[PDB]
C-alpha cells in the first residue's frame, strides 16, 4: 500500500456492504457509509467517513461505487434535474435527524405523535423514491416540492426544530444572505405556514369539512362522478333515463340530461 | 436481498440492547400493579417502582391510586434482584393452583407472574392486560439478562431493524450487492505510504 | 390607482418629468389627509420605475424622506407604524437590488436622511407585542446595507461631541435591550445569526469611532466603555456550543455559513481592553466580573487569548499597587468565579489551562506576581472544590450527598474566610434542610449565620446584608430578626431548650438596648408555650447508628 493522492472527486464514497475488517482503520462498514475520502489509490480509497469525519479508512475500489460528484451537482452536471438535488440531500439529512429524534421518542410516551411521525416518514421516503426519477412532469415536481417542504417543516415544527426558507429550488437561495428584508418576509411566510398547520392540525386531524372548504376555495370548477350499476324497474318496454342535476328549491335542472337506453328485458338496451 | 437480509440480521445487537433499555425504563417508571383476590377492601392497585439504580423494587400494598406510581418508601422497598430464581407465568404460579379462598379464576391465566425469592417467598401478581404483563416480564428477564417474551418486543425488533436498514440502502440506490462478496484486491506488502498518513 | 399608469407612462414619457410631477403632486397633499392611502401609493411608486433610479431615486426619495421624517415623531404615528414599516422594507429591498442601479452615494443620502430617524423611531417604537419585528428587520437591513466608510462619513462626523455621545449611548442601550429580550421566535435561527452578524458589524464601527474620538484623544468623558463592554459581553452570552451541537451539522452549518462569531468578538474585546491603556485601572473593579464568562467560554482558542487579560489587569493594578494591591480585584474575581462555576459553567480543562497561563505570566514578573501565584493556587483549590461539588450534585442527586458536599465547601470557605459567599451557601443549605423540614438543622445554620453578628447598632458590613431584603438593617435588627426565625424553627423543631436559651438573650437585648417591651411580651408568651410543651408532652428518642464506610 502506497501512492495516495489528494482529490475532491470522491465526496460520495459509496460502500457496497458491511466491509471486512481487513484494515486497522476499517470495520463492517455500514451500507450508507458515504465517506469523504481524501486520498486516492487505484484499488483503494482512504479518507473521512460519515460516521467519523476525523478518521481514515482504506476501502476497496471494487467496494467503492465511485461517484465523481461533489457537494455541488451542477459543476459536473450530476443533477437528474437542476435545482432539485439539494432537496434530496437535505431531506436525507432530515431523515437522519428524524431517526435520532425517533430514538428520543419511543423511550417516552409520545406514541401518538410518534406514529404521526411514522406516517410522515413513510410518505416522505416514498416521495423521495419516486422523485429519485425525474420522470414526473414539472407540475408534479412543483407539487411534490411544495407538499414535501410543508410536511418536513411541519415535522421540524412539532419537534421544535429550526426551519428553512426558499420554498422551491433547494430551500437555500434565501438563506444565502442575498437580502435582509426578503429574508424577514420569507421567515414570516414560513411562520405563516407554521401557524396554518398548527391551527389545521385540530382542523383536519379531527374534522373533515374545513379541509374541504379550504381546498374548494382554491378551485372554481368541480365534477360529480356518477357510475351506474343496474336499473331495477318493472316496465317491460324500452325506457329512456334522463339523468341530470336538479334544483328542487329553484324547480329547475342544473346539468344537461344524460340519456340512458334501457331494454325491456331488465338489462340496458 | 440475501446479502441485505444477512447484513440486517447480522448487525442485531444495537436494537436489542436499545429495546431492553427501553424496557428497563418502563420498569422504573412502572405503575400500580395488581394483587390476588383484592376484593373485600383490599387495595388492588399498588405501585412497584424499580430503583433508578435498577437493583431494588419499591413495592407493597399501596392504596387504590389511579395516578399509579407515587414516589415514597413503599411497603417493601427491596426485591433482591441477585437471587431471583425466576418468575413463573401461567399454571406454574402456585397461586392459580389454589383451590380454597384465593382461587384465581380462568380469566387471569395470562396475568399470573410470581417472582421467586428467598427460595420459598413468591410474588403472585396480576397485570391489567397482556401487553404490559409481557412488558414487565421482558424487563425482568432483562434484569435476568435473558431473552424477551413480549410479542410487541418482536414487533419493535422487526419494525426498527427494517427501518434502520431501509434508511441505509439510500447510498446503494441503482446499485446491486453481489451475493458473492467482491474479491479483495491484493494489498502490496509494503506499507510505505507515499503520501503522509492521516 | 394612479401608480398603475406610471409604468407605461414612463414607457412613453420623460422619466424625470414624470418623477418631479409625481413629487409635486404628492407634496400637494395637505398634511392631514389619508396618510395610509398615500403610503400605499408611493409604495407602489417605489415598486416600479425604481429599476431606473439615477434619474428618479435621487428626486423621488427626498419627498419620501420628508414624509417619513414627518412620520418620525408627530405624536400621531400610531396609524402609520405598519405602513411606514412596509415602505421602509420595500425601499430598502429595492436598494439592496444590485442590477437596478448605483446607489452608494444615494445609500448615503438615505443614511443622513433616515438613520437617526429610524433610531429615534425604535426608541419610541419600543414595544415587542406589536409588529416591532418588522422595524427591527428594516433597521438591520439598513445596517448591513451600509459600509464602514459609510458609517463614518457623516454619522461619525456629526455636530458637537455631546450630541454624538448621547446618540452612541442611546444606540448602545438599544442594542443591549435588543439582544437581551430577543424579538424572534428562537426558531428563526437564520434571523438570529444574521442579526448577530450585523450587530457585530455595527458594534465594530461604533468601536472604532470610540477609539478615534474617545481615547486619550478625548482625555475626558470616558465612561461609556462600561456600556460598551456590557453590550459586547451580553452579545457574547448566547449561541454557544450546545445549541450549535443539536445536530452535528449544526456546528458545521453555522461555522461554514458564519464561523465562530464568538471568536472574533472576544478578540475585538481583547484588543479594545488593551487599547484602553491608562484608563484600565480607573475601570477595572467593575469590569472584572464581565470578563470571567467570556473566559469561561466552552471553546479553546479565545480562552487561550483571554486568561492573559487577567494578568494584564492585575498588572494594571500593580502599576496602581503603590497604594494597596489587587485585593479589590481578587475579591471580585473570587465572588464572581464562585457564582458562575456553581452555576454549572466551568470545566477542569479550564482550570488546568488557567493555572498554566497565570503561572507562566507570573514567572516573567516580580514579587506581586508571586503573591498572585499563591492566590491563584488558592483559586485552583477553589476550582477543584467546586468541580467536585458539581459533579457529585449531578451524579447522585440525593439530599445526603448534596448536603455533604455543600458542607464540605462551606468548611472550605470558612477556612478561606470569604464570609459573604459563606453566608450564601449557609442559606443554600438552609433551603435544603427546609426542603427536608430538618428544622433543627436549618435553625442551626441560621444560628451559625447569626454567630458572626453582634448586638451593636451600626451595620458594620453590607456583606451580612443579604438578598432576602435590603435596607439599613442595623446590626441589632438583623441579629434579632434571625433569632426570631431560629426560635420559630426550634418551636416546630420540638427542641424548646435552645428556643428558651435564645429567648432569654433576645429579651435581655430588648431590655438593655431597645426598650421595646411589646417584643418582650410576645417573645416570653412563646417562651411560656415552650415550657408548657416541654414539661407536658413526651417525644421519642431518635436512635443512633455507626456507619463504617470501607
Amino acid at each position: 500500500m502506497a501512492r495516495w493522492i489528494p482529490t475532491k472527486r470522491q465526496k460520495y464514497g459509496v460502500a457496497i456492504y458491511n466491509y471486512n475488517a481487513s484494515q486497522d482503520v476499517e470495520l463492517s462498514l455500514q451500507i450508507g457509509d458515504t465517506v469523504h475520502i481524501l486520498e486516492m489509490y487505484e484499488g483503494w480509497y482512504r479518507g473521512y467517513t460519515l460516521q467519523n469525519k476525523s478518521k481514515k479508512g482504506i476501502f476497496p475500489e471494487t467496494y467503492i461505487h465511485l461517484k465523481e460528484a461533489t457537494v455541488e451537482d451542477l459543476g459536473q452536471h450530476e443533477t437528474v434535474i437542476p435545482g432539485e438535488l439539494p432537496l434530496v440531500q437535505e431531506l436525507t439529512s432530515t431523515l437522519r435527524e428524524w431517526a435520532v429524534i425517533w430514538r428520543k421518542l419511543y423511550v417516552n410516551n409520545k406514541l401518538t405523535l410518534f406514529r404521526q411521525l411514522q406516517q410522515m416518514t413513510y410518505s416522505l421516503i416514498e416521495w423521495r423514491s419516486q422523485i429519485l426519477s425525474g420522470t414526473l412532469p414539472k407540475d408534479e415536481l412543483a407539487e411534490l416540492k411544495k407538499k414535501v417542504t410543508a410536511k418536513i417543516d411541519h415535522g421540524n415544527r412539532m419537534l421544535g426544530l429550526d426551519l428553512v426558507v426558499r420554498d422551491d429550488n433547494g430551500n437555500i437561495l434565501d438563506p444565502d444572505e442575498t437580502s435582509t428584508i426578503a429574508l424577514f418576509k420569507a421567515h414570516e411566510v414560513a411562520s405563516k405556514r407554521i401557524e396554518e398547520k398548527i391551527q389545521e392540525e385540530k382542523s383536519i386531524l379531527q374534522n373533515l369539512d374545513l379541509r374541504g372548504q379550504s381546498i374548494f376555495s382554491t378551485i372554481h370548477t368541480y365534477g360529480l362522478y356518477v357510475n351506474f350499476k343496474n336499473f331495477v324497474c318493472n316496465i317491460g318496454e324500452d325506457a329512456e333515463l334522463f339523468m341530470a342535476l336538479y334544483d328542487p328549491d329553484q324547480s329547475t335542472f342544473i346539468s344537461e340530461n344524460y340519456l340512458i337506453r334501457w331494454g325491456s328485458n331488465g338489462m340496458p338496451k | 436481498s440475501r446479502p441485505i437480509l444477512e447484513l440486517k440480521e447480522k448487525i442485531q445487537p444495537e436494537i436489542l440492547e436499545l429495546i431492553k433499555q427501553q424496557r428497563l425504563n418502563r420498569l422504573v417508571e412502572g405503575t400500580c400493579f395488581r394483587k390476588l383476590n383484592a376484593r373485600r377492601r383490599q387495595d388492588k392497585f399498588w405501585y412497584c417502582r424499580l430503583s433508578p439504580n435498577h437493583k431494588v423494587l419499591h413495592y407493597g400494598d399501596l392504596e387504590e391510586s389511579p395516578q399509579g406510581e407515587v414516589p415514597h418508601d413503599s411497603l417493601q422497598d427491596k426485591l433482591p434482584v441477585a437471587d431471583i430464581k425466576a418468575v413463573v407465568t401461567g399454571k406454574d404460579c402456585p397461586h392459580m393452583k389454589e383451590k380454597g379462598a384465593l382461587k384465581q379464576n380462568k380469566e387471569v391465566l395470562e396475568l399470573a407472574f410470581s417472582i421467586l425469592y428467598d427460595s420459598n417467598c413468591q410474588l403472585n401478581f396480576i397485570a391489567p392486560d397482556k401487553h404490559e404483563y409481557c412488558i414487565w416480564t421482558d424487563g425482568l428477564n432483562a434484569l435476568l439478562g435473558k431473552d424477551m417474551m413480549s410479542d410487541l418486543t418482536r414487533n419493535d425488533l422487526d419494525t426498527l431493524l427494517s427501518m434502520e436498514i431501509k434508511l441505509r440502502l439510500l447510498d446503494l440506490e441503482n446499485i446491486q450487492i453481489p451475493d458473492a462478496p467482491p474479491p479483495i484486491p491484493k494489498e502490496p506488502s509494503n506499507y510505505d505510504f507515499v503520501y503522509d498518513c492521516n | 390607482y394612479l401608480p398603475s399608469i406610471i409604468n407605461d407612462v414612463k414607457l412613453v414619457f420623460d422619466p424625470v418629468e414624470l418623477s418631479v410631477l409625481f413629487c409635486k403632486f404628492i407634496q400637494s397633499i395637505p398634511d392631514n389627509q389619508l396618510v395610509r392611502q398615500k403610503l400605499n401609493c408611493m409604495t407602489k411608486i417605489v415598486e416600479s420605475t425604481l429599476f431606473r433610479q439615477s434619474e428618479c431615486r435621487e428626486v423621488l426619495l427626498p419627498l419620501l424622506t420628508d414624509q417619513l421624517s414627518g412620520q418620525l415623531d408627530d405624536n400621531s404615528n400610531k396609524p402609520d407604524h405598519e405602513a411606514s414599516s412596509q415602505l421602509l422594507s420595500n425601499i430598502l429591498e429595492v436598494l439592496d437590488r444590485k442590477d437596478v442601479g448605483a446607489t452608494a452615494v444615494h445609500i448615503q443620502l438615505i443614511m443622513e436622511r433616515l438613520l437617526r430617524r429610524i433610531n429615534r423611531t425604535v426608541i419610541g417604537m419600543n414595544r415587542q407585542s406589536p409588529h416591532i419585528g418588522s422595524f427591527v428587520a428594516c433597521m438591520i437591513a439598513l445596517l448591513q446595507q451600509m459600509d464602514d466608510s459609510h458609517y463614518s462619513h457623516y454619522i461619525s462626523t456629526f455636530k458637537t461631541r455631546q450630541d454624538i455621545i448621547d446618540f452612541l449611548m442611546e444606540t448602545f442601550i438599544m442594542f443591549k435591550d435588543l439582544i437581551g429580550k430577543n424579538v424572534y421566535a428562537k426558531d428563526w435561527m437564520v434571523m438570529n445569526m444574521t442579526q448577530n452578524r450585523v450587530f457585530l458589524r455595527a458594534i465594530n464601527q461604533f468601536a472604532e469611532v470610540l477609539t478615534r474620538f474617545f481615547m486619550d484623544q478625548a482625555s475626558f468623558e470616558l465612561q461609556l466603555w462600561n456600556n460598551y463592554f456590557h453590550l459586547a459581553v451580553a452579545f457574547l452570552t448566547h449561541e454557544s456550543l450546545q445549541l450549535e451541537t443539536f445536530s452535528q451539522a449544526k456546528r458545521n452549518k453555522i461555522v461554514k455559513k458564519y464561523g465562530d462569531m464568538r471568536k472574533e468578538i472576544g478578540f475585538r474585546i481583547r484588543d479594545m481592553w488593551y487599547n484602553l491603556g491608562p484608563h484600565k485601572i480607573k475601570f477595572i473593579p467593575s469590569m472584572v466580573g464581565p470578563i470571567l464568562e467570556v473566559t469561561l467560554t466552552p471553546e479553546v482558542e479565545l480562552r487561550k487569548a483571554t486568561i492573559p487579560i487577567f494578568f494584564d489587569m492585575m498588572q494594571c493594578e500593580f502599576n496602581f499597587s503603590g497604594n494597596g494591591n489587587f485585593h479589590m480585584f481578587e475579591n471580585e474575581l473570587i465572588t464572581k468565579l464562585d457564582q458562575e462555576v456553581e452555576g454549572g459553567r466551568g470545566d477542569e480543562q479550564y482550570k488546568v489551562l488557567l493555572e498554566k497561563l497565570l503561572l507562566e505570566h507570573c514567572r516573567k514578573h516580580k514579587y506581586l506576581s508571586s503573591s498572585g501565584e499563591v492566590f491563584a493556587l488558592l483559586v485552583s483549590s477553589l476550582l477543584e472544590n467546586l468541580l467536585d461539588y458539581r459533579t457529585i450534585i449531578m451524579q447522585d442527586e440525593s439530599k445526603e450527598n448534596r448536603m455533604s458536599c455543600t458542607v464540605n465547601v462551606l468548611n472550605f470557605y470558612k477556612e478561606k474566610k470569604r464570609e459573604d459567599i459563606y453566608i450564601r451557601y449557609l442559606y443554600k443549605l438552609r433551603d435544603l434542610h427546609r426542603d427536608c423540614e430538618n428544622y433543627t438543622e436549618a435553625a442551626y445554620t441560621l444560628l451559625l449565620h447569626a454567630e458572626l453578628l453582634q448586638w451593636s447598632d451600626k451595620p458594620c458590613v453590607p456583606h451580612l446584608l443579604q438578598r432576602d431584603s435590603y435596607y439599613v438593617y442595623t446590626q441589632q435588627e438583623l441579629k434579632e430578626k434571625l433569632y426570631q426565625e431560629i426560635i420559630s424553627y426550634f418551636d416546630k423543631g420540638k427542641m424548646w431548650e435552645k428556643a428558651i436559651k435564645l429567648s432569654k438573650e433576645l429579651a435581655e437585648t430588648y431590655e438593655s438596648k431597645v426598650f421595646d417591651y411589646e417584643g418582650l411580651g410576645n417573645l416570653l408568651k412563646k417562651r411560656a408555650s415552650f415550657y408548657e410543651n416541654i414539661i407536658k408532652a413526651m417525644r421519642p428518642q431518635p436512635e443512633y447508628f455507626a456507619v463504617g464506610y470501607y
